[PDB]
């Protein structure tokens, strides 16, 4: 059992959700229509796979996922794609005006008038579970639904489903890709209302997949297609342990009793390598050690920050294909004497690792080399904040003159959920500040 | 799909609003029949946003044309793509407001506002989901100034969540005589800024100095001032009728475009009039805006750009970082990243590749300043007040609209003038 | 040992359910809060738009008392 629901919300988490299926179809040798020769027991099964995918008589292996848009175009491509009769009718869920970008239209206006048909939906999924572990919530930071309909749901989803855990990828703003103006508002107002329904959230700089797929790819300019690919790596490498089996793998959840110290405390960062063409991969073997080292190179980190000027409160090392653990003991043991990683003095300095058999997959016509190996490296580090901080500022600046306000009031919102919010983002930064000073 | 329903008043909003539909037509490939031809499914992917699917193989705008004169109503059935227009769709008055606001707001207007409104209702209840409306007009004569700022009064009140963009086609003296179109103007601008959403200022004294400065045209027609206003037109909507980067409606352009509920008067730009630096430095120049305002005497507080036509999309990016980095004092800097761009692979017709441009500045106060100082030369001395008290109007409703776009202008001139510290 | 074991479960339970409850309440206050307010806005709107259809007619009262 141990089964987990993806939430996919709004035009980033659709998109990204499409990114993600499709590699994890890939990887458990899935087709298109559903079926897995492979697979013997039919209609049914307790396997790694089974926590992500359910089984029909006729074999069909169904994703344990709801899609969700207050808009249809973005989720119709998935209605007539490759990936069509994968998915359930039901489980593609549309309104058909969006929230325009602000999150009141999300969180209330459109929001609410198909948030119950959304959450009867969800329960459908529950219901074939028989050890259900928790939600996956995928969606944007800027956008109206990925803001306003994500936190509502939270929220709600926190009423149905008690404490039963919930994780989040969330797609941080970044303006080479963006068309908006108001996203530090959003992006604020779902952190502050989603910070106590949330578990684990792995956010995902926009800008630092941008400039991986840019320097790393050899990409001029990026598209969503590009980067969520990359992306999906990333979440397939951390789903990975929920999806496949094998001595030395190690939990999802095992990870995250070391990355999160305190419940607000619970944003790792992710470093991915090797990201690399396949122009550059020929005759160029990754290493343990060289791959382990990219992971401390700032460039290669999912959201950009610097911390080699923080501190860790953990490290955790999550490997992927051909990988025993004495070179990763040789390779950790050589980063440790080289490297700028610091503790904090109330956490335990050993990294935890695990360790995935089955390589990284590539999907068709991609820009990512097929590799051996693969490493995500997911660390807690107060360096995180500056994320807050660059994107606190921004809103700041607006707020100050009340720029773009009058869109969320004449929505139904008042300013004191502005300052209400900002003031859990200011409180949140002081966290992060408050666990990095050495103790008493 | 996303409806938009187009409205088109007076003479001006007319002629304007037949050159749309001509050019549109023209890009979505079909023709006065109302035929598809094209050769690209990108044509009709969005066909549905200005075009009702009717009889077999038939396209028809979702278009209301309005005058309170029947002579410009023949003029667009005898004009090209007359034949593409729904007959009942014509709605015309016998009256003709004679340049006289208060016929088009008060008067003659109000009686046939009616019938204009059940066409309204018609084509916005057979709608999947109305995104909003859009209403060419001029603010100078009575009818489109008058009675369309009236339609716009009435269509908020039975669509009061739906969006209201307007091109608004602004008098100059260079253009026309009529000596009361400040009058006009000042009327019509008090009832925009509370009414709509999105306003294109297309001010006549920009687009006269561009047929003879920049085109080189000695005494230019209406045909050339329109030419402008048609290019321009089809580049600010050319992200809701062509699939690219942008997925979004009128609310969403409205919502990263207007910080302020007031301040949506934007000042749009083309070029030209090639390479991506070449296209990006003059679509930022003042000569090549379409309204008569210098953005360098004032501050940009959101700006969006299209370019259209096969380009270096990189080459794109870095010439707008480079605009932004020489000319960072003339953009607000409490507003972070309020410049956008927006690639559509179409070109329009004639162009290899162009570029249409969206700014809000406080600059435009330049042009309301121009108005305020026209309609004031007026009031002082009363000058031709008892076409206007005549129909019911009392002096006070001149005061308080001229005092209202006196704040406007104070309004500008705050945003203008803060800082971030 | 027995009593505080019971007394350990019983808390875990009044936490959950104290969330489940605080959460519930606190949501339904917010949609409450804000179906008012945008109510209240549309309302104030509407409002407007109908002190300008009174002026209307005592702009067409006043042109017809003009003769
Ligand atoms: N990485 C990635 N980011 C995306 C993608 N699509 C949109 N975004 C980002 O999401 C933000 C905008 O939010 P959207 O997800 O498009 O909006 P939404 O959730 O559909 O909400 P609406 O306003 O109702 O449309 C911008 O910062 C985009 O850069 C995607 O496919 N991949
Ligand atoms: N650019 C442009 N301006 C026009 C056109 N027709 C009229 N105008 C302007 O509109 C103003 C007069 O408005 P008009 O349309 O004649 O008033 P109405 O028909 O009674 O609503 C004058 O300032 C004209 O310069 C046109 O085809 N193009
Ligand atoms: C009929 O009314 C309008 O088309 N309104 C409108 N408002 C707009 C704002 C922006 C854009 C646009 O094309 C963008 C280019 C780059 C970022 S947005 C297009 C817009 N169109
Ligand atoms: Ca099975
Ligand atoms: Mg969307």
């Amino acid at each position: 059992m141990r089964e987990c629901i993806s939430i996919h919300v709004g035009q980033a988490g659709v998109q990204i959700g499409n990114a993600c299926w499709e590699l994890y179809c890939l990887e458990h040798g899935i087709q298109p229509d559903g079926q897995m020769p492979s697979d013997k027991t039919i209609g049914g099964g307790d396997d790694s796979f089974n926590t992500f995918f359910s089984e029909t008589g006729a074999g069909k292996h169904v994703p344990r996922a709801v899609f969700v848009d207050l808009e249809p175009t973005v989720i119709d491509e998935v209605r007539t794609g490759t990936y069509r009769q994968l998915f359930h009718p039901e489980q593609l869920i549309t309104g058909k005006e969006d929230a325009a970008n602000n999150y009141a239209r999300g969180h209330y206006t459109i929001g609410k008038e198909i948030i119950d048909l959304v959450l009867d939906r969800i329960r459908k999924l529950a219901d074939q579970c028989t050890g259900l572990q928790g939600f996956l919530v995928f969606h944007s930071f800027g956008g109206g639904t990925g803001s306003g309909f994500t936190s509502l749901l939270m929220e709600r989803l926190s009423v149905d489903y008690g404490k039963k855990s919930k994780l989040e990828f969330s797609i941080y703003p970044a303006p080479q890709v963006s068309t908006a103006v108001v996203e530090p508002y959003n992006s604020i107002l779902t952190t502050h209302t989603t910070l106590e329904h949330s578990d684990c959230a792995f956010m995902v700089d926009n800008e630092a997949i941008y400039d991986i797929c840019r320097r790393n790819l050899d990409i001029e300019r990026p598209t969503y297609t590009n980067l969520n690919r990359l992306i999906s790596q990333i979440v397939s490498s951390i789903t990975a342990s929920l999806r496949f089996d094998g001595a030395l793998n190690v939990d999802l959840t095992e990870f995250q009793t070391n990355l999160v110290p305190y419940p607000r405390i619970h944003f790792p960062l992710a470093t991915y390598a090797p990201v690399i063409s396949a122009e550059k991969a020929y005759h160029e073997q990754l290493s343990v050690a060289e791959i382990t080292n990219a992971c401390f190179e700032p460039a290669n980190q999912m959201v950009k920050c610097d911390p080699r000027h923080g501190k860790y409160m953990a490290c955790c090392l999550l490997y992927r294909g051909d990988v025993v653990p004495k070179d990763v003991n040789a390779a950790i043991a050589t980063i440790k004497t080289k490297r700028s990683i610091q503790f904090v003095d109330w956490c335990p300095t050993g990294f935890k690792v695990g360790i995935n058999y089955q390589p990284p997959t590539v999907v068709p016509g991609g820009d990512l080399a097929k590799v051996q190996r693969a490493v995500c490296m997911l660390s807690n580090t107060t360096a995180i904040a500056e994320a807050w901080a660059r994107l606190d500022h921004k809103f700041d600046l607006m707020y100050a003159k009340r720029a773009f306000v009058h869109w969320y009031v004449g929505e139904g919102m008042e300013e004191g959920e502005f300052s209400e919010a900002r003031e859990d983002m200011a409180a949140l930064e002081k966290d992060y500040e408050e666990v990095g000073v050495d103790s008493v | 799909m996303r409806e938009i329903v187009h409205i088109q008043a007076g003479q001006c909003g007319n002629q304007i609003g037949a050159k749309f539909w001509e050019v549109i037509s023209d890009e979505h490939g079909i023709d006065p029949t109302g035929s598809y031809h094209g050769d690209s499914d990108l044509q009709l992917e969005r066909i549905n946003v200005y075009y009702n699917e009717a009889t077999g193989n038939k396209y028809v705008p979702r278009a209301i044309l309005v005058d309170l004169e029947p002579g410009t109503m023949d003029s667009v059935r005898s004009g090209p793509f007359g034949q593409i227009f729904r007959p009942d769709n014509f709605v015309f008055g016998q009256s003709g407001a004679g340049n006289n606001w208060a016929k088009g707001h008060y008067t003659e207007g109000a009686e046939l506002v009616d019938s204009v409104l059940d066409v309204v209702r018609k084509e916005s209840e057979s709608c999947d989901c109305l995104q909003g409306f859009q209403l060419t007009h001029s603010l100078g004569g009575g009818t489109g100034s008058g009675m369309g700022t009236l339609l716009i009064s009435k269509i908020r009140e039975e669509y009061p969540d739906r969006i209201m963009n307007t091109f608004s086609v602004m008098p100059s003296p260079k253009v026309s005589d009529t000596v009361v179109e400040p009058y006009n103007a000042t009327l019509s601008v008090h009832q925009l800024v509370e009414n709509t959403d999105e306003t294109y200022c297309i001010d006549n004294e920009a687009l006269y100095d561009i047929c003879f400065r920049t085109l080189k045209l000695t005494t230019p027609t209406y045909g050339d001032l329109n030419h402008l206003v048609s290019a321009t037109m089809s580049g600010v909507t050319t992200c809701l009728r062509f699939p690219g980067q942008l997925n979004a409606d009128l609310r969403k352009l409205a919502v990263n475009m207007v910080p302020f509920p007031r301040l949506h008067f934007f000042m749009p730009g083309f070029a030209p009039l090639l390479t991506v630096p070449e296209l990006t430095q003059q679509m930022f120049d003042s000569k090549n805006m379409m309204a008569a305002c210098d953005p360098r005497h004032g501050r940009y507080l959101t700006v969006a750009a299209i370019f259209r036509g096969r380009m270096s999309m990189k080459e794109v990016d870095e010439q707008m970082l480079n605009v932004q980095n020489k000319n960072s004092s003339y953009f607000v800097e409490w507003i972070p990243n309020n410049v956008k761009t927006a690639v559509c692979d179409i070109p329009p017709r004639g162009l290899k590749m162009s570029a249409t441009f969206i700014g809000n500045s406080t600059a435009i106060q330049e042009l309301f300043k121009r108005i305020s100082e026209q309609f004031t030369a007026m009031f002082r001395r009363k000058a031709f007040l008892h076409w206007y008290t005549g129909e019911g109007m009392d002096e006070m409703e001149f005061t308080e609209a001229e005092s209202n776009m006196n704040d406007l202008v104070s309004e500008y001139q705050q945003y203008q003038d803060a800082t971030a510290d | 040992k027995r009593e505080h074991e019971r007394e350990v479960i019983q808390k875990a339970i009044e936490e959950n359910n104290n969330f489940i409850k605080m959460a519930k309440e606190k949501l339904a206050q917010k949609m409450e809060s804000n179906k008012e307010n945008r109510e209240a806005h549309l309302a104030a709107m509407l409002e407007r738009l109908q002190e300008k259809d009174k002026h209307a007619e005592e702009v067409r009262k006043n042109k017809e008392l003009k003769e």
